[PDB]
RNA sequence: GCUUUACUGCAGGCUGUCGCUGAGGACUCUCACUCCGGGAGGAGGACACCGAUAGCCGGGCA
RNA sequence: ACUCGUACGGUCACUGAAUCCUGCCCAGUGCAGGUAUCUGAACACCUCGUACAAGAGGACGAAGGACCUGUCAACGGCGGG
RNA sequence: AAACAUCUCAGUAUCGGGAGGAACAGAAAACGCAAUGUGAUGUCGUUAGUAACCGCGAGUGAACGCGAUACAGCCCAAACC
C-alpha cells in the first residue's frame, strides 16, 4: 500500500498536532557486549550448547509496519502499533 | 551337535584350583591368576566396593 | 555397527600375523668395512617360505654363513663378491656408483647400508639408468623413476623365480597352501555379502553397495572401503 | 649487598635470554637423552631450591623429572554418552604437570618424602621440574630444626595426598577469602565442586 | 538393533596459524630436531614429528 | 599388525571355471585433478572505538566450495511423445 | 525436565593412589555489617532456599556477619656474619 512521507498528526512530545515524517525503522548494529553475548560464550563448550545450538526460526507471510514518526518541530520520534502490509511505499 | 548335554561331555580340563594365597578353588592354573583374591595378578588383595550394597 | 575386517587386522592377532617363527632369514646385504675384500662361496640353494622364491646360502672368507637374496643364474660353487671393488658380475653386490649404466639390479637399498628394500620379489629387477656425483637414477619394477644416493648398494641381475605368476592356481586348495605361508586372512567374503552391521556395503534385499564405491582419502577407518581415493575407475575413457 | 643467589634468580626470569638461553639450548640436548627421573648432585636453580627448603646436607636429594607436554591422554567413550560427556580432545586433567612430576619422583624414591619442586624449562614436547626429596630416616635430618617436621608419620606419602606446595595451590587453597568457599578445608569435604 | 543428504554432537583426515625454532614473497646456511649407518660419517633441516588452535570433510561412532 | 614382506608385492573392493562377448550415458551423486576470477577461519597486521580492554570494520587468504576437466568392470540410468 | 540435546540425577555409583587414630585446614597479598570496625583454621546453629545460576524451564545454590564449641601461635629464604 501507499503512504505519505509527511503528514499532520499528534506529537506526544509537543502535546499538539504538528507535521511528522515517517521512516521505516533501520536495524541498529549490535555491540556484542550485551549480557546475552557473554552467556553464549560462558555456556558454549563441548557437545550441544542448549539454547545456543538452536538456529533462526521462520517467517510470517506478511510483516507489520515498522515505522518511526518524527515531529517536524521538536525533532523527536514516537512509535505506533503496526499493521500487516505486504508492501509499504511512501508518496514523495 | 547340540550346545547342551552332548557338549558337556568334552569337559575334562582343569582350570580353577585351590589357591595358595587365599584357599579358594579359584586359582586358574592356565592363567596362573586367582579370580577370587587376585594372587598372580596383584600384591594387594582383590577387592571391590560393588561386592556389597552401596550404602553398606 | 561392528568393526570391519580391515580393523580387526591392525590388532595383529594370530589370525592376521605372518608365520614368522617359520621364516628363514632377513636377506640384507652384508656390512663391509671397505675395500671389497669380502668374498664368499655359494654353499647351497634353498627355498624361502616368505617369498616363494629361492635363496642362496653363502660362506664368506671371514667365516660368516648367511642366506642371500639370490638373482637368477646363481649356483653352488660360484663365488660372490660384496664391496666397492667387487667385479661387475651377476650375483655380486656393490654401490650403484660402481655399477655401469644400463645394468639390471635387485635388492636396491633405499638408504645406504639399510640392507636393500626395492626389487626383491620373484623375477623382478630395477634398471640403473643414470649416474652422477650426487644422484643415481633407477627405474623400479613399477616403472617409476627413483632418485637414489649413489652410495646405495644393489645386486647385479634380476631376482630368481621369474614367471611364478604365469601359472594359474587352478584350485582353491593351492591358494590355501600359499596363504598359510603369509600374514593374510583368506578366503575373502565380499562386503556386499555381509550384514549392514558388518560393512558399509552390507544389507539390502539383493546384494549391491547402497553407495558409490570411490571413497575419500580423508575417510576414517571403518569407512574407507571400496575404491580408495580412485583417480578414475573402469577400463573406458 | 645483592647475594650471588639473586643473580641465578634474575637469570631465570627470562630463561630465553642471555647466557641462560644458550645453557638451556645445550642442556636440553642431554636431558632429552636421560630417563624420566634422574637424580642430580646439585640443584640447577640454587636460589630457588634454598628458598624452598633445600640444604647441602645428608638426607637431602634432588631429582629432575620430565613429563610429556599437553592435555589429557583420554580414551573415548565406548558406551552411551550425552553430547556433553563425549568430548575427548579438549579435556584436560585436574592436576598440573608439576604435580605429576612430583609423584613420579616420589615413586622412584619410595623411602623419601617430597619437600618441594620447581620448573627448569621445557621444549616443544615435554616439561622438566627438579624435585627436592628428604630422607626422614637419616639422623642428620631428624636433628635438623628446619626439616625434622617432615619426619612425622602423618607426612608419609604427603605428595600423594596433595600436601605439597604445588599440591595445595592446584587444590585452590591460595586465597583465604573470596573464591575459596569450595576449596577449604578440602575439595572432597566440599563435595568436589572447587 | 539397523539406515540415511533427520536433529545434535564426537573421534579421524586434510588445511592455516602459534610454540618447539636457530644464523645469514622469493632464497641460502647449520646448530636444535628427524632418518640411514656397527662406526666414522651420510641424508634431510628450521621443514617434518609433537603440543595448541582455527576452517573444511566427517553414520566411522554416540 | 602387515613385515625375516618390497610392485611377479600387499592393501581395498567388485564379478565368480572354461567359451563367445561385455553397447550408449559424466546431467545428478561419489572420487580425482585443475583453477584467471568469486567465496573462504584463526593468529599477526591496519582503521575506528577504549588513557587500556571488550567491540565494530579492513587488508591478506589455506584447504574447501563456486567454476572447468577426467572417470561407469563408480553409485546408478538407457523413458513418454 | 511428564519427549529431549544445556540443565538434572551428581562430582553420586564405581575405579586408581595414599595417610592417621582421626584426617584435611590454619596464623591474611583476609574481611569490606565501609568502619574511629573484625582479626589463623575446622565444626555446630543461623544468615537462607536469601545473593547468584538456569531451554531465565525443570531445577541448582553460597558467602561476609552473628550465637556457639575449642582456642595458639610460630619456623625458613635473603640482607649482616
Ligand atoms: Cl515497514
Ligand atoms: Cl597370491
Ligand atoms: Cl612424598
Ligand atoms: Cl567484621
Ligand atoms: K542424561
Ligand atoms: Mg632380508
Ligand atoms: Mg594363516
Ligand atoms: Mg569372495
Ligand atoms: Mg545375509
Ligand atoms: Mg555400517
Ligand atoms: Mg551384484
Ligand atoms: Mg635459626
Ligand atoms: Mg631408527
Ligand atoms: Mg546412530
Ligand atoms: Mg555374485
Ligand atoms: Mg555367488
Ligand atoms: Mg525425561
Ligand atoms: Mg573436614
Ligand atoms: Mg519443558
Ligand atoms: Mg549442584
Ligand atoms: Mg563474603
Ligand atoms: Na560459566
Ligand atoms: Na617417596
Ligand atoms: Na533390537
Ligand atoms: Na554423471
Ligand atoms: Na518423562
Ligand atoms: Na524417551
Ligand atoms: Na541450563
Ligand atoms: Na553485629
Ligand atoms: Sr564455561
Ligand atoms: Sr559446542
Ligand atoms: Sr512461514
Ligand atoms: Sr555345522
Ligand atoms: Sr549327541
Ligand atoms: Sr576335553
Ligand atoms: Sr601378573
Ligand atoms: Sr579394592
Ligand atoms: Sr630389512
Ligand atoms: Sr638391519
Ligand atoms: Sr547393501
Ligand atoms: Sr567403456
Ligand atoms: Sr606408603
Ligand atoms: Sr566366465
Ligand atoms: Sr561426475
Ligand atoms: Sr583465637
Amino acid at each position: 500500500m501507499q503512504m505519505p512521507r509527511r503528514f499532520n498528526t499528534y506529537c506526544p512530545h509537543c502535546n499538539e498536532h504538528q507535521e511528522h515524517e515517517v521512516e521505516k525503522v533501520r536495524s541498529g548494529r549490535q555491540t556484542g557486549m550485551k549480557w546475552i553475548d557473554r552467556q553464549r560464550e560462558r555456556n558454549s563448550g563441548i557437545g550441544n550448547d542448549g539454547k545456543f545450538s538452536k538456529v533462526p526460526g521462520g517467517d510470517k507471510p506478511t510483516k507489520k509496519t515498522d515505522l518511526k514518526y518524527r515531529c517536524g518541530e521538536c525533532g523527536k520520534a514516537h512509535l505506533r502499533e503496526g499493521w500487516r502490509a505486504g508492501r509499504l511505499e511512501f508518496q514523495e | 551337535t547340540g550346545a547342551g548335554t552332548p557338549s558337556q561331555g568334552k569337559k575334562n580340563t582343569t582350570t580353577h584350583t585351590k589357591c595358595r594365597r587365599c584357599g579358594e578353588k579359584s586359582y586358574h592354573t592356565k592363567k596362573k591368576v586367582c579370580s577370587s583374591c587376585g594372587f598372580g595378578k596383584s600384591a594387594k588383595r582383590r577387592d571391590y566396593e560393588w561386592q556389597s550394597k552401596a550404602g553398606e | 555397527g561392528r568393526r570391519i575386517q580391515g580393523q580387526r587386522r591392525g590388532r595383529g592377532t594370530s589370525t592376521f600375523r605372518a608365520p614368522s617363527h617359520r621364516y628363514k632369514a632377513d636377506l640384507e646385504h652384508r656390512k663391509v668395512e671397505d675395500g671389497d675384500v669380502i668374498a664368499g662361496t655359494v654353499v647351497d640353494i634353498e627355498h624361502d617360505p616368505a617369498r616363494s622364491a629361492p635363496v642362496a646360502a653363502v660362506e664368506f672368507e671371514d667365516g660368516d654363513r648367511r642366506l642371500i637374496l639370490a638373482p637368477e643364474g646363481v649356483g653352488v660353487g660360484d663365488e660372490l663378491q660384496v664391496g666397492v671393488s667387487a667385479e661387475i658380475a651377476p650375483g655380486n653386490t656393490l654401490p650403484l656408483a660402481e655399477i655401469p649404466e644400463g645394468v639390471p639390479v635387485c635388492n636396491v637399498e633405499s638408504s645406504p647400508g639399510d640392507g636393500g628394500k626395492f626389487a626383491r620379489a620373484s623375477g623382478v629387477n630395477a634398471q640403473l639408468l643414470t649416474h652422477d656425483r650426487n644422484v643415481a637414477v633407477v627405474k623400479l619394477p613399477s616403472g617409476e623413476m627413483k632418485r637414489l644416493d649413489p652410495q646405495c648398494r644393489a645386486t647385479i641381475g634380476v631376482v630368481a623365480g621369474g614367471g611364478r605368476t604365469d601359472k594359474p592356481f587352478v584350485k582353491a586348495g593351492n591358494k590355501h597352501h600359499k596363504m598359510k605361508a603369509r600374514g593374510t586372512k583368506w578366503p575373502n567374503v565380499r562386503g556386499v555379502a555381509m550384514n549392514a552391521v558388518d560393512h558399509p556395503f552390507g544389507g539390502g534385499g539383493r546384494q549391491h553397495p547402497g553407495k558409490p564405491k570411490s571413497i575419500s582419502r580423508n575417510a576414517p577407518p571403518g569407512r574407507k572401503v571400496g575404491d580408495i581415493a580412485s583417480k578414475r575407475t573402469g577400463r573406458g575413457g | 649487598a645483592r647475594s650471588a643467589y639473586s643473580y641465578i634468580r634474575d637469570a631465570w626470569e627470562n630463561p630465553g635470554d642471555g647466557q641462560l638461553a644458550e645453557l638451556q639450548w645445550q642442556r636440553q640436548q642431554e636431558w632429552r637423552n636421560e630417563g624420566a627421573v634422574e637424580r642430580i648432585e646439585r640443584p640447577t636453580r640454587l636460589d630457588k631450591a634454598r628458598s624452598q627448603g633445600y640444604k647441602a646436607k645428608q638426607g637431602v636429594i634432588v631429582a629432575r623429572v620430565s613429563v610429556r607436554k599437553g592435555s589429557a591422554r583420554k580414551r573415548r567413550h565406548k558406551a552411551g554418552r550425552r553430547s556433553k560427556r563425549q568430548g575427548v580432545t579438549r579435556i584436560t586433567r585436574r592436576k598440573d604437570i608439576q604435580r605429576v612430576a612430583e609423584e613420579r619422583a616420589s615413586r622412584t624414591f619410595p623411602n623419601l618424602r617430597v619437600l618441594n619442586s620447581y620448573s627448569v624449562g621445557q621444549d616443544g614436547r615435554q616439561k622438566w621440574h627438579e624435585v627436592i626429596l628428604i630422607d626422614p630416616n637419616h639422623p642428620a635430618i631428624q636433628n635438623d630444626d628446619d626439616l625434622s617436621w617432615i619426619c612425622a608419620d602423618d607426612q608419609a606419602d604427603r605428595v600423594f595426598r596433595g600436601l605439597t606446595g604445588a599440591g595445595r595451590r592446584n587444590r585452590g587453597l591460595s586465597g583465604k577469602g573470596k573464591g575459596s568457599e569450595k576449596t577449604r578445608p578440602s575439595l572432597r569435604s566440599n563435595g568436589g565442586k572447587a
